[PDB]
């Protein structure tokens, strides 16, 4: 009982089942093909099937490129969803979206294999405890904390510092945690993943990392099952072994957009802005997957992609009500060099409680946002009345908020050749003693310029005495 | 006949063939045990939207007629338990064992069995109870930029039900199920478990679901309305409802409109919203009461969703991201939030302190735009900015924290009368601390006289001498 | 010093007249163009909607 | 007689084949009378209005109330006419909906005659060419925006100014003096504020004098469209028939306006700017060529009018316009400061306002108020700022004046005597035209500005003044 | 017809945007393809197959001549919009109005200084 | 042809120094809508002062323009413009009012344009 090909649209294949014994939705599909004559190519590609049409027919998604298929070919039902390897022989490994090993090291030999679509935790078995995860970046640990066992999303648009980001919170977090990390590169450069895999090696940290590609050239079939084989691998050392784990994810778009990509091809009716009748349905599964149980927690950074640096757009709009920490990145801050162009207004967390942090981190966190949002409706008057017109009191809050605003910044150690820095690492304490001391006033007297790409205060005074002040 | 054969499968939507018999809005069972409801009736296909898992249904599969239109369960059973759009438990503390089980789409009360809205629906946040008052069997909108407090004033309200006579429902749309986690054990620390139900539709939940939602919601908030009791329901997000509503019309492959939601958009609200009514005496004078919640994308208050449910309610709360960014929280813009039902939602002493207050703060809302930063200016004008800030001092509250209306117009007149002329702006809320210590002595005396009497009138002489007294003689 | 001191508040109230003035009229053109603008990027989006959904 | 059977439906929209051919008018009414047979069925009392004739014996249909319970192969019969209700004078003080049958508990309506709801508007040949004013019996409306006989008149106003005393003062004097009834269609209203209404057009003893017509918010597009010409309708006799002049209030014309839109979106019509139906110009103007000044009586329209973004530019706002012949503004700040009724003298206009229809004296005393009231405003913010002990004598003398006359603006009503003592007043065009002359001359200005104060005709004053 | 004859003749159309507007709704119920603001593509050869017929013969043909008053209404007053502009690029010329002048009494309410005749100044007497 | 290999080294400079003073004026355009001139001081000021006058140097009667106004219509050589903006840029007919340059040819005529007005 096989199948045979009968369209052929780019990405979306058409089979017919002529038994009458029909594949059920989401099982794969496999296509090997040996030339008969001259004329033909050899082929192995997999398929996942996406609708049921009425003439015994399947809609199917292929996962890699559709060159060189004939219509009239033979399909193979596998009779399950895309089945990936899991357990602790997948660790230190490289991996396809069908979880096969794109690392030259030899076959995998894990005694299990796991569908990547699987049914979300219940209501009546999560968790959700509430500690303090530490960064060693002045922003983030102060503004917006780090829930452990909870969502963080790092908003941005293009060339605005989201994978310099993630790369850094790599080189902290995992560095200072025991337990295994997980990486989903999902539809990005093949040249970052290289540089990360290269640094794992160096540092020794593969030994404890799952890595899963299926970059930008892959076709939209691909691009869109990425991040569920990341997670599937990541689940099994929660739910069997029960060990926290991280998982970092890098252009959660590029999973929207594919997804919008084959819509059409599908059939679906469009929506609004180009997108697929189903964004929301589509992130959802996803998302509610990647939570903390009785078993164990599972810790996770993603980035967002802002098409336009529009946050109305439907994909990062849809987005936003599943995190516990938002980080908005701005050009500009970008633009006048203050790196991680972290924007102290949009960002905030489920932590800034004043039943959860300290007394005096909740106090300084809230004067610091009033005296940068006093602080930007005030700039833009100046440059029409000009800084004379103004009183003693927005004076005072300019040359502060100025201050303030470039102490954001610090230099990263995953940053050195476009900083010229060696980078640092600034604790929690360090963080709201520094801010403290510039929101009472104390280093009036030091100049604007001597808190960019900076670490602790004292280095300010420091660097001032260097400037000859 | 009552059996069909499927056709077509998809994205949680099928098409059946046969099923001659099916009425429009009907219930159907497919052969995997699985639920659906009937939308389209073509010619020669039933369009049918499907209320669980689809990976188990195939093309050829049969489907058969359950003769029932859509129905969940309703009592006091449900008080303190958490459960689906369909009626089925989630808390996992055993079955409910319901009594009655009635429609999802009943019609709305008539213009001639309604009565007037003129009893209070006291919510306890200071902004709201004194400038945009609620009254039993009307309709609120909360509408706001993301993380702005809304599910928060929602809370808030509930948790101050707890004296009164009032059921309260919470309907949970498109949420993440650990939020809800500390939605429900927030309400089970305050105690609010005792007379409220949670109906959840998470995000993983079938648009199908998330769709029933609302609807389950007032079948079990207007049954204690039809048998005298007032009761209140809560839509956290209506616009995660034109979202799900906006999939199955568009898979169903109905013709798109506006921002691509399908023509009958307002209708979808409009059936739900105008349920919220106060009876009149002779269907027992019950009353159901509404706070649907709705998400604006940088204060888009002109889109297609939020200018329906703008147009449809009794007045509207609109909260704002440059007033939650400068320290006012609740962050509610005064200025834009409106109640047509002011006046008559208010207890007297209440309306006579709130008129006061209404001037003062009109008349700062205007000034502070421009002369803030003035040094030197007529006295006119310093004494209308200062009440202006110590009154926007005295608005401001933390959360879970409701104040009792007879605490709220005791500190409101002792502002709006100007007795904190000599009292700094920071020192304000240390006041109102201070001043309610001295008065726990006396709640003995004024909880009786302010909600026996609620004569604010005769109360003068007595609140003058205490207020006056006590400050002066222990300040100076 | 005294009659310049009174010319001085004199030109500065006539400067932040006409200043003020400008600005109010700048802000009706820009409203006008932003209504223009807010209407036509509706009537192409449904536009787009349409010409999609009848491809389809 | 003729029936067709069900074939399909999706929400509102229903479709219907006929297969003996002989088929319903584009507007025919068709009714669904069905008993359960089976404990698996319910009963159904459905009505649809016909919209296309698709072809293969077909025509589709807008449905009128909820189409949940409907089957497949259910019979359905054809009325040989349009929606019909009841008319003549026994309509007076009762509740209707969109088909005509009431919604009071008042028992059955046993009129002589029905008339469909589409009918066409009156020719050339039948109207009147030269335009008369309708005295309204309120200073404000009749000196500063005279309300043509025949016209459409536009509301715009904020909540909490006192829209519905207005239109109630209205429906009494137009009862009283000019012994013309009113309608009230209720398009897609609150039905909170549709109770309210009742009960206070109960309590006033108004409701003997007008006909209220009600399609709720909760009903389907295709009801919410048609209710306003089942109010129009109801009008229409008393003009045909009895020769009467009449009232015709609607409560917003933008939900009209927007029923339409929904209608057409679900019909499948391609959208045109903003989204409204490409049929919008059309709609609007079979509504409103059927509100004119006839040889034998006349309609005269007040109509309230939402605009979507603050925008007079968008679709609904500006087919509306095209019709319109005067603008009544209501502000809050009239309402806060004690002015009643609440209406704008700067921001209310007439295309009657010219000195070729009202006379020289007229044309004078509304050009003066303007000016005196226009000059005042510029002063308010200097006044603000400075003491009024500054002002020239000129300026002085002019604010004086000014206060007086947007005092004498005020009046009291006759159905504001359950929330005041004041009994109420009646003041003829002549009258009210005379006694502003007086002030502007300054003939006055030696009596305190109280005197002016909630008052009617100018010797009122003067004995008010004596009475001090 | 009576321009073939050899007669003058005048021809005035009240409103040229009402025209466009009823063409633009039988365009949208035949299926027509949208445009700038809704309106067809055909929406130029729509006022340019009338105004065109407006013409003065040569002596050869009689001489005789129509001419043709069209009037536009626009929308807050600004003359830059899809259907003013494309009859502005077909006639010789236009006369504008103002509101501010007409609710200030000054009338008839042109504005002399942006209102132009092209062909004008060759057809004036020499008084 | 706007390449220092086409067009010659005068003209090349000339041209590149008069979009220079024209783009300067574009940026100072929102600012002085609102304040007006009156707040500008020394080099901005001087610069709007010759963009005026350069603005309206490149106006011209044109002959088919006789039709509407009674000024005759001018043909101007490729050694008069250059020579005309080079002294408006330098600066050498500061001294001249800014309405002497409207609807002329050649640079002479502006000179007695001004000596005609006498202010
Ligand atoms: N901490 C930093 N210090 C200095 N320069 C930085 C820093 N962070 C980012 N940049 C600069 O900004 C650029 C942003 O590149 P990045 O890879 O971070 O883009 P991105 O925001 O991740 O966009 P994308 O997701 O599309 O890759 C860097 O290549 C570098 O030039
Ligand atoms: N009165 C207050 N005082 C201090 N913080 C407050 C106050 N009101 C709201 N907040 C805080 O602001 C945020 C509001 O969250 P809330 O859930 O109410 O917003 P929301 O609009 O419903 O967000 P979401 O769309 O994600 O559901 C929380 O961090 C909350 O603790
Ligand atoms: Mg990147
Ligand atoms: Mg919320």
């Amino acid at each position: 009982t096989r199948g045979r090909v009968i369209q052929v649209m780019g990405p979306v294949v058409d089979v017919k089942f002529e038994n009458g014994h029909l594949p059920a939705i989401y099982n794969a599909l496999k296509i090997q093909h040996k030339a008969r004559n001259e004329n033909e190519v050899d082929i192995d590609l997999t398929l996942e099937v996406a609708l049921h049409l009425g003439d015994d027919t399947v809609r199917t998604i292929a996962m890699a490129s559709t060159d060189g298929l004939i219509r009239g070919m033979e399909v193979i039902d596998t009779g399950a969803p895309i089945s990936v390897p899991v357990g602790p022989e997948t660790l230190g490994r490289m991996f396809d979206v069908l979880g096969e090993p794109i690392d030259e090291k030899g076959p995998v030999k894990a005694k299990k294999r796991w569908p990547i679509h699987r049914p979300p935790p219940s209501l009546s078995e999560q968790s959700t405890e509430d500690e303090i995860l530490e960064t060693g970046i002045k922003v983030i640990d102060l503004l917006a904390p780090i829930p452990k066992g909870g969502k963080i999303g790092l908003f941005g648009g293009a060339g605005v510092g989201k994978t310099v980001l993630i790369m850094e919170l790599i080189r902290n977090i995992a560095y200072e945690h025991k337990g295994f990390s997980v990486f989903a590169g999902v539809g990005e450069r093949s040249r970052e993943g290289n540089e990360l895999w290269l640094e794992m090696k160096e540092s020794g940290v593969l030994d404890n990392t799952v890595l899963v590609f299926g970059q930008m050239n892959e076709p939209p079939g691909a691009r869109f099952r990425v991040a569920l084989t990341g997670l599937t691998m990541a689940e099994y050392f929660r739910d069997e072994e029960g060990k926290d784990v991280l998982l970092f994810i890098d252009n959660i778009f590029r999973f929207a957009q594919a997804g919008s990509e084959v819509s059409a091809l599908l059939g679906r009716m469009p929506s609004e802005v180009g997108y697929q009748p189903t964004l929301a349905t589509e992130m959802a599964e996803l998302q509610e997957r990647i939570t903390s149980t009785r078993r164990g927690s599972i810790t996770s950074v993603q980035a967002i992609y802002v098409p336009a640096d529009d946050l109305t757009d439907p994909a990062p709009a849809t987005t936003f009500a599943h995190l516990d920490a938002t980080i908005v990145l701005s050009r500009e801050l970008a633009e006048k060099g203050i790196y991680p162009a972290v924007d102290p207004l949009q960002s905030t967390s489920r932590i800034m409680d004043p039943r959860i942090v300290s007394e005096e981190h909740y106090e300084v966190a809230r004067r610091v946002r009033e005296i940068l949002q006093r602080y930007k409706d005030l700039q833009d008057i100046i440059a029409i009345l000009g800084m004379e017109e103004l009183s003693e009191e927005d004076k005072l809050i300019v040359q502060r908020a100025r201050k303030i605003q470039r102490f954001l910044s610090q230099p990263f150690h995953v940053a050195e050749h476009f900083t010229g820095r060696p980078g640092k690492y600034v604790p929690i304490e360090d963080t709201i003693r520094g801010f403290k001391e510039i929101l009472d006033g104390k280093l009036d007297d030091v100049p604007e310029q001597a808190f960019y790409m900076v670490g602790t205060i004292e280095e300010a005074v420091e660097k001032a005495k260097k400037m000859k002040k | 006949s009552d059996v069909g054969t499927v056709i077509q499968v998809g994205d949680g939507i099928a098409r059946a063939h046969g099923l001659d018999n099916v009425m429009s809005g009907e219930l159907v069972e497919f052969a995997n045990g699985v639920m659906g409801m009937a939308l389209n009736l073509e010619e020669n296909n039933v369009g049918i939207v499907i209320l669980g898992p689809y990976t188990g249904i195939k093309e050829g599969d049969e489907v058969r007629r359950t003769g029932r239109i859509m129905e969940v369960p309703v009592g006091e059973e449900l008080i303190g338990r958490v459960v689906n759009a369909l009626g089925q438990p989630i808390d996992g503390k055993g079955p409910i064992n319901a009594k009655e089980f009635r429609p999802v789409e009943r019609k709305a009360p008539g213009v001639v069995d309604r009565q007037p809205v003129k009893e209070p629906l006291q919510t306890g946040i200071k902004a709201i109870d004194a400038m945009i008052p609620i009254g039993r069997g009307q309709r609120e909108l909360i509408i706001g930029d993301r993380q702005t407090g809304k599910t928060a004033i929602a809370i808030d309200t509930i948790i101050n039900q707890k004296g009164q006579d009032v059921i309260c429902i919470y309907v949970a749309i498109g949420q993440k199920q650990s939020t809800v986690a500390q939605v429900v054990k927030t309400l089970e620390e305050h105690g609010a478990m005792e007379y409220t139900i949670v109906v959840a539709a998470t995000a993983s939940d079938p648009a199908a679901l998330q769709y029933i939602a609302p609807y389950a919601g007032c079948a079990m908030g207007e049954y204690f309305r039809d048998k005298g009791k007032h009761a209140l329901v809560v839509y956290d997000d209506l616009s995660k409802h034109a979202v799900a509503y906006r999939q199955i019309s568009l898979l169903l492959r109905r013709p798109p409109g506006r921002e691509a939601y399908p023509g009958d958009v307002f209708y979808l609200h409009s059936r739900l919203l105008e349920r919220a009514a106060k009876l009149s005496d002779e269907k027992g004078g019950g009353s159901l009461t509404a706070l649907p919640i709705i998400e604006t994308q940088a204060g888009d208050v002109s889109a297609y969703i939020p200018t329906n449910v703008i147009s449809i309610t009794d007045g509207q709360i609109y909260l704002e991201s440059d007033l939650f960014y400068s320290g006012i929280r609740p962050a509610i813009n005064v200025g834009l939030s409106v109640s047509r039902v002011g006046g008559a939602a208010q207890i007297k002493a209440m309306k006579q302190v709130a008129g006061k207050l209404r001037l003062d703060l009109a008349q700062y809302r205007e000034l502070q735009a421009f002369a803030q930063f003035a040094s030197d200016l007529d006295e006119a004008t310093r004494a209308q900015l200062e009440r202006g800030q110590r009154m926007t001092e005295i608005l401001k509250q933390p959360q879970y924290s409701p104040m009792p209306v007879e605490k709220q117009v005791v500190i409101i007149y002792a502002g709006t009368n100007g007795y904190l002329d000599d009292i700094p702006v920071e020192k304000v809320k240390e006041f109102e601390d201070g001043f309610l210590e001295y008065i726990e002595s006396k709640h003995p005396d004024i909880l009786e006289e302010i909600r026996e009497k609620k004569a604010l009138d005769d109360e003068l002489e007595e609140k003058l001498k205490k207020a006056i007294k006590e400050f002066k003689a222990t300040f100076k | 010093l005294l009659d310049a001191k009174a010319s001085e508040h004199a030109a500065r109230m006539t400067a932040m007249k006409n200043a003020t003035d400008n600005a109010n009229e700048l802000i009706r053109t820009l409203t006008l163009s932003y209504n223009r603008a807010r209407q036509a990027a509706i009537t192409q989006e449904i536009t787009e909607i349409v010409a999609g959904a009848n491809a389809l």
